[PDB]
């Protein structure tokens, strides 16, 4: 059941920001994340 | 510690599963191989000689028969070498700008801790931890990332007593019912105190200012100072 | 990013001969290892536009009540009236600059060029994904500040934010709040001199432009050397062929095969530094846009002549436009 | 007036028992001393 598809490609996910004059929003918590970067030398 | 710890678990697992996570470094070892590969391939090619093979020519050829085509040989292969050491250059300028990049990372990201957003990992820098790679280094970003937001109600100002006070760090915010000053990046609430804030200006000029009070805490005690000055009255009547 | 483009060797070297293809053989790989850097090249400009303009996994849109306490977005946030979703001042740009052969479908100096062997690709990605990506930056700026840069887009109201930015250069948030009439004045008043500029000077996109003609006149510099004779008793490779037989034809052929190779290397050569060069460039503005419309940089000069406030992206043909907004 | 106060003292591992000093509280106690000699002296 495997094909080739074609497709006008997503950017990303779609999101719309809660904004409003009066309202924020503050992290509870946090994630310490460790990410790899490569570089040639 | 317990985060940092699975953190640097989860890079052992993804370097002992994907083989791409290193594709920058093994696509400069596949160039510089297939470069020699190329310049080695053009000991092939006849360049319109009667032969590609140096030896023959010269096997076959008297000698002024044998410069006409010894001479096509060393046109083209010069013309090779040239071709090589051209693209040699601009692989060894763009292998400097990286380098030049690494270095940088080097010296902002592991001797130091960086404010430049996304140049140390995406998130807010920590610390980073250099590794050794094969014609590379890897850099082990750890970074703060913010997790689990909650709304709350907010304001530029609170105006007490006809003055308004702005937080000396942090922000202003309500759960809908109190006010609190918490710290922008986590939420840890506080009440609002003349610890917490500075005044400026009255409360007329400042769009979107709220009413609230505003904590001092010198008063409590001076009031309960004014509570044993009142008994040592009393007594003494 | 610059144009993609990749050179049929053959066409150009010996179009539609057999017996100049059977003497192009001869020179060995050489035609392959062009086709190579210019693929690199090619793949090199989707790396670049991707690094500059990609920095959001997700698609941010501004909310439909415009209250951000008096700063007017209106002409640098999207324009849905317009066929593709670009803002008032990108479609400035898209004028300015004045294109040349996008490569989209052929069916003039451009047809000269295509039809010896010169094709131009597209790009990876077409320039509504490029305002998408910017309406995403910005959007993304205009309510949750640099937090979507970081991590998860927090709201936070939009003069909120800029008393944050007033921290950031030392200046205290009450400063914003005393004056926020004013400040959103001139931030709206100089949104107003962009359009004006843009609309008064032709010379204000000279760095996209000349990038441009650089691109048009390498391609026709290539073109016109298929009209020299490099020795040959004629430029014009059937005119060798029907004037000549095997043997004598050879030696003439060969002339043009060797002139025409040194114009290929060239351009190629020429074409690799120029491409290291718009490399340079494209990572310089993709640090622009982590460190001045991701963030707040305190770097001098970097975001702008002034203390940084912060900076909004604007797409262009081939390039990135920033709007650096400072405190002076 | 150099540090600042959170939680109780049971979360932090390597926490350290010192004084804190108050400088509201030696001007609250001399001022309590010249409240007193009010009092003696009114007597
Ligand atoms: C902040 O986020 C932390 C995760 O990054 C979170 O830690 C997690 O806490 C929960 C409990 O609240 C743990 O869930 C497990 O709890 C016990 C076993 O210990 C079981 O009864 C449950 O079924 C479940 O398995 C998570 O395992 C734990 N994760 C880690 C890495 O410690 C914090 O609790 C969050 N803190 C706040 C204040 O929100
Ligand atoms: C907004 O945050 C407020 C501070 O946390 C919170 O108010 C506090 O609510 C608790 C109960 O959850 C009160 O606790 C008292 O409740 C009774 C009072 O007679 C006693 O049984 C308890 O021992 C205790 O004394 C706190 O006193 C109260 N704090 C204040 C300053 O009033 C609000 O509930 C939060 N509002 C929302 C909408 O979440
Ligand atoms: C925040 O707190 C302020 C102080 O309590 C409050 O200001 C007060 O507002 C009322 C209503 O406008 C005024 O009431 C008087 O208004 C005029 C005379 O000025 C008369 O017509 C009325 O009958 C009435 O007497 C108060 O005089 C005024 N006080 C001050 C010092 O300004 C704000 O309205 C509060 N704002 C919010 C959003 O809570
Ligand atoms: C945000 O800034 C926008 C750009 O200045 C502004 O749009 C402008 O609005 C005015 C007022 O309507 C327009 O002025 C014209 O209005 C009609 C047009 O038919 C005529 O009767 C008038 O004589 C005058 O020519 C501007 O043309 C218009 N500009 C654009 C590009 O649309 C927004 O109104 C501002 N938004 C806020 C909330 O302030
Ligand atoms: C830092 O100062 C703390 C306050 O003085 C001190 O805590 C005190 O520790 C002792 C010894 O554990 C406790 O003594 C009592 O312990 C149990 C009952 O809880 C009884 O078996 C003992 O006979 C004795 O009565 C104190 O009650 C305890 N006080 C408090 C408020 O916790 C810390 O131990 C000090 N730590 C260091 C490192 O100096
Ligand atoms: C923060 O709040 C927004 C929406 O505002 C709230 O709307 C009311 C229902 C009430 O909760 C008020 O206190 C606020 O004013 C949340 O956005 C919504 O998210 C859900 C999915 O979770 C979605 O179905 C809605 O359509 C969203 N609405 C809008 C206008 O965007 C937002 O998710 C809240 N933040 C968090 C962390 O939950
Ligand atoms: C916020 O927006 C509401 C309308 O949604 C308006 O009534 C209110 O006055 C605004 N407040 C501020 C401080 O801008
Ligand atoms: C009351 O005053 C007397 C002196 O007249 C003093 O000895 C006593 O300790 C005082 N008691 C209190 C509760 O103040
Ligand atoms: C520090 O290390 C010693 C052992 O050398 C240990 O006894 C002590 O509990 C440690 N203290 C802290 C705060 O980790
Ligand atoms: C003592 O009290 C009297 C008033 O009764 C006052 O004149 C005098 O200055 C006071 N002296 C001191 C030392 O308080």
């Amino acid at each position: 059941s495997q094909s080739i598809i074609a497709y006008t490609m997503s950017l990303g996910a779609e999101n719309s920001v809660a904004y409003s004059n009066n309202s924020i929003a503050i992290p509870t918590n946090f994630t310490i994340s460790v990410t790899t970067e490569i570089l040639p030398v | 510690a317990n985060q940092f710890n699975s953190a640097i678990g989860k890079i052992q697992d993804s370097l002992s599963s994907t083989a791409s996570a290193l594709g920058k470094l093994q696509n400069v070892v596949n160039q510089n191989a297939q470069a020699l590969n190329t310049l080695v391939k053009q000991l092939s090619s006849n360049f319109g000689a009667i032969s590609s093979v140096l030896n023959d020519i010269l096997s076959r050829l008297d000698k002024v028969e044998a410069e006409v085509q010894i001479d096509r040989l060393i046109t083209g292969r010069l013309q090779s070498l040239q071709t090589y050491v051209t693209q040699q250059l601009i692989r060894a300028a763009e292998i400097r700008a990286s380098a030049n990049l690494a270095a940088t990372k080097m010296s902002e990201c592991v001797l130091g801790q960086s404010k430049r957003v996304d140049f140390c990992g995406k998130g807010y820098h920590l610390m980073s931890f250099p590794q050794s790679a094969p014609h590379g280094v890897v850099f082990l970003h750890v970074t703060y990332v913010p997790a689990q937001e909650k709304n709350f109600t907010t304001a530029p100002a609170i105006c007490h007593d006809g003055k308004a006070h702005f937080p000396r760090e942090g922000v202003f915010v309500s759960n809908g019912t109190h006010w609190f000053v918490t710290q922008r990046n986590f939420y840890e609430p506080q009440i609002i105190t003349t610890d917490n804030t500075f005044v400026s200006g009255n409360c007329d000029v400042v769009i979107g200012i709220v009413n609230n009070t505003v904590y001092d805490p010198l008063q409590p005690e001076l009031d309960s100072f004014k509570e044993e000055l009142d008994k040592y009255f009393k007594n003494h009547t | 990013s610059m144009t993609k483009t990749s050179v049929d060797c053959t066409m150009y070297i010996c179009g539609d001969s057999t017996e100049c293809s059977n003497l192009l053989l001869q020179y060995g790989s050489f035609c392959t290892q062009l086709n190579r850097a210019l693929t690199g090249i090619a793949v090199e400009q989707d790396k670049n536009t991707q690094e500059v303009f990609a920095q959001v996994k997700q698609i941010y849109k501004t909310p439909p009540i415009k209250d951000f306490g008096g700063f007017n977005f209106s002409q640098i946030l999207p324009d849905p009236s317009k066929p593709s979703k670009r803002s008032f001042i990108e479609d400035l740009l898209f004028n300015k600059v004045t294109l040349a052969d996008a490569g989209f479908i052929k069916q003039d100096l451009i047809c000269a060029q295509k039809f010896n062997g010169l094709t131009v690709l597209p790009p990876l990605l077409t320039d509504e994904m490029i305002a998408q990506y910017t309406s995403a930056l910005l959007a993304g700026t205009i309510t949750s500040g640099w937090t979507f840069g970081a991590g998860a887009a927090l709201q936070i109201p939009f003069a909120m934010q800029m008393a944050y930015r007033f921290n950031g250069i030392g200046v205290t948030q009450n400063v914003l709040y005393e004056n926020q009439k004013l400040i959103a004045n001139q931030f709206n008043s100089a949104i107003g001199k962009i359009q004006d500029s843009l609309s008064s000077t032709a010379s204000a996109l000279g760095k996209l432009q000349n990038v441009v003609n650089q691109n048009a006149q390498a391609l026709n510099t290539l073109v016109k050397q298929l009209s020299s004779n490099f020795g040959a008793i004629s430029s014009v490779l059937n005119d060798i062929l029907s004037r000549l037989d095997k043997v004598e034809a050879e030696v003439q052929i060969d002339r043009l095969i060797t002139g025409r190779l040194q114009s290929l290397q060239t351009y190629v050569t020429q074409q690799l530094i120029r491409a290291a060069e718009i490399r340079a460039s494209a990572n310089l503005a993709a640090t622009k846009m982590s460190e001045c419309v991701l963030g707040q940089s305190k770097r001098v000069d970097f975001c702008g002549k002034g203390y940084h406030l912060m900076s909004f992206p604007q797409s262009a043909p081939h390039g990135v436009v920033f709007l650096h907004v400072t405190y002076v």
